[PDB]
């Protein structure tokens, strides 16, 4: 979910809301906001069966009617079988599974009734480097400064020398998949103990640019010899035990990190350095911003810094329990999604001990890279700018979808539009959405070879 | 079952017009007579200032004798900084400044800090303006208060370090 | 209790035993490069020009003829107009009649009587020289 929110930022707060069991009221005593964000909440995960008349049709005019006539948002579906997330030029076959974003089960059921009336891995989906060792990639204070690093994602890692090993793998894999094109990838730096990182650095000798440097990220000198101000997302991630002797005490150092890059000035805005932190105590997140009234009792999801996409926790995804054991299917759908694409065989490949193997390339693994990806967009300029001028939702997802095959999910927009340069998520507006010159939207983007 | 009581409690109620402050940190039964002979002194200037007490375990028999001859003056209740409800409880916004006093005789430091500038993180974030002085047991943890965005020493926030202090 | 019912009387402490610490001083040495020097120019020379804490004793000098059985009074004001010296108090032997230790006296009257073995408390001013 974090090295997703790097290349979309509030991804992970759009997926951990998709798979909770939400009941949306609508509330006028709330701000248009606060409204706007809890409808998409409401929003969850569905399968249903396409209906005899989609029989026939290509996957894009599929998805187009049923957001129209039938108001729902058809991502993915089900091929004789394997997961495939906004295929282009995929006709619909005779019962074909299909993924819905709906309020409810009972508004997908219309679906079912409608008619007229070696440079990469052996699976040849991530990048692959010829085992680098971890002094070539070791960088020093002086050396890290001459090195320009912009649009590089930044990783703070709290660690000590003998903390349990976190999949430090798990979120730099997705950020090295092979839908990306190798001169678009983003330089990853992580900060930290490399007694550490020496432990994990097994896992990490065949990923493409990868730096380390040795220091903590509490520290001005370190994140100033990084440009953290240029970087597209910092991270900060603590692997260190908590010491149980106080919920309230339990993520200090990620509290202090947050607030320390908040307050730094460049030669511009610290506050404006996009951050995610993940936190060990869900009660802590009332310390990472300042600017709101903090609740207690309040649900995570319904706190500010979670609705922004700055805050993450695992006690998120305890509902995946029960999404799982009433369908396997979906938790295919989101492993596919944030992982970038872990396969089967990828699985036992890892599992022999040997590491990540590269392959040879030939013809039918560079087939493999043709799949879609998560990104975002923003009306500020471009072909799709003129929709930003006041235009509708629906206006812009037909327009994208039929011109560049671009499924819109939903929308990353300004807290305040008279300020703070705070962005919250709004999972699938409806069709009749106002939109705004400086709203973001979520794509699934396909594709492009060259 | 029967081997429990709720004893301190309730909301901050009083008239307005008069001034007070909140104290909170290491409260013993020392630390309050000693910090309580030298705020009300003879030799200092007479204004009326209302010491608010918070901690979050009850006060023992001695110490609540102590409060009972500052009854006029000292007021006690049961919580944390931490916690935001505790904060409204005891009118943190509307208090002149919050005192953090820190326990000088503690095995970690480390630990003893850290648990300290939770705490004014914790002030702050209920009310960006609001005055905080500190007690810090080592220097180098001042840096990680100045990094606070809400941090300002021009508008009375103040940071004592013991070991500045003592080496100096 | 002193640093809540005045700002201004903590700064003079910290001002009087660190021998100065402004707070762009802070800012530097919260960085985490430690203590970074700079070239000498002209607005920097002129910091130098600030008091410090010394001694100083009624053996020999000028000022000693105020030992001789004087008064703390007469001492206070020729040292400050001639040398520019602040007393702040004294520090003398604990027995004149022995031990070897000296306990301290904060601002005795203008009328205490002095002793030749009696060490004062001052501010000296900076002598560039
Ligand atoms: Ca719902
Ligand atoms: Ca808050
Ligand atoms: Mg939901």
């Amino acid at each position: 979910f974090i090295a997703q929110s790097c290349l979309a930022p509030g991804f992970s707060t759009m997926m951990a809301n998709l798979f909770a069991m939400r009941s949306f009221k609508t509330s006028p005593d709330m701000q248009s906001w606060t409204n706007d964000y809890l409808r998409g909440t409401g929003m969850e995960m569905y399968t249903e069966t396409l209906s005899p008349t989609f029989i026939g049709i290509p996957f894009a005019q599929a998805t187009e009617l049923c957001f129209s006539k039938l108001k729902l948002l058809l991502l993915a579906i089900e091929i004789k079988s394997k997961i495939s997330i906004n295929p282009r030029g995929a006709k619909i076959q005779a019962n074909t599974q299909g993924f819905f974003i709906a309020q409810s089960a009972d508004e997908v059921k219309r679906a079912w009734f409608y008619c007229k009336a070696m440079k990469y891995d052996s699976t040849g989906m991530f990048h692959w480097s010829p085992a680098k060792s971890l002094e070539d990639c070791i960088l020093d204070r002086n050396q890290a400064a001459m090195t320009v690093l912009n649009g590089h994602v930044v990783v703070c890692l709290f660690a000590d020398p003998d903390s349990p090993l976190i999949g430090l793998r798990n979120l730099v894999m997705p950020l090295r998949a092979s839908n990306f094109h190798y001169h678009e990838l983003k330089h990853v730096v992580i900060v930290g103990s490399v007694d550490y990182i020496r432990r994990e650095w097994k896992m990490l000798q065949n990923l493409p640019k990868i730096s380390v440097l040795n220091g903590s990220p509490l520290s001005r000198a370190d994140l100033r010899a990084v440009n953290v101000n240029l970087c597209d997302m910092c991270c900060i991630l603590s692997a260190k035990v908590p010491s149980n002797d106080d919920p309230t005490l339990a993520d200090k150092e990620a509290i202090l990190a947050s607030l320390n890059i908040k307050a730094m000035t460049f030669d511009v805005y610290g506050a404006n350095v996009p951050m995610i932190t993940e936190l060990v105590n869900d009660g802590n997140v009332q310390f990472l911003d300042q600017d709101d009234d903090d609740d207690p009792d309040t649900e995570l999801y319904l706190t500010q810094p979670f609705a922004c996409g700055t805050a993450f926790a695992v006690s998120v995804l305890d509902s995946l329990m029960s999404t799982t054991y009433f369908n396997q299917n979906a938790l295919t759908l989101i492993r596919s999604l944030i992982t970038g694409g872990a396969t089967p065989e990828l699985e036992l490949i890892l599992a022999e001990g040997a590491g990540l193997r590269g392959g040879y390339s030939t013809v039918e693994s560079l087939s493999n890279r043709d799949r879609c990806r998560v990104g975002q967009i923003s009306l500020y300029d471009g072909p799709l700018a003129q929709f930003g001028e006041c235009g509708k939702y629906g206006d812009l997802f037909v327009a994208a979808l039929k011109s560049y095959g671009m499924l819109c999910i939903g929308l990353y927009r300004f807290r305040d539009t008279s300020a703070s340069s705070k962005r919250y998520v709004i999972t699938n507006p409806p069709d009749d959405f106002s939109l705004l010159p400086t709203d973001q939207v979520f794509v699934l983007m396909q594709f492009d070879p060259g | 079952l029967i081997g429990t009581r709720a004893k301190y409690g309730g909301t901050l109620k009083n008239e307005k017009g008069r001034r007070h402050i909140v104290v909170c940190g290491h409260i013993t039964y020392e630390s309050v007579s000693h910090f309580l002979k030298d705020f009300l002194h003879e030799d200092r200037e007479d204004v009326d200032v209302e010491v608010v007490f918070l901690h979050r375990k009850p006060p023992d028999l001695e110490l609540e004798g102590l409060f009972k001859r500052h009854f006029t003056t000292v007021e006690f209740f049961q919580g944390t900084i931490m916690n935001p409800i505790d904060l409204q409880r005891v009118k943190v916004h509307e208090a002149d400044a919050c005192l953090v006093l820190a326990n000088k005789y503690c095995q970690d430091p480390d630990a003893e800090d850290a648990a300290n500038i939770m705490r004014v993180i914790s002030i702050k974030n209920y009310s960006d303006d609001i005055r905080v002085i500190i007690q810090l047991m080592q220097y180098h943890n001042k840096a990680y208060l100045l990094n606070i965005p809400s941090w300002d020493w021009k508008q009375g926030d103040d940071v004592i370090c013991l070991a500045e202090l003592k080496l100096g």
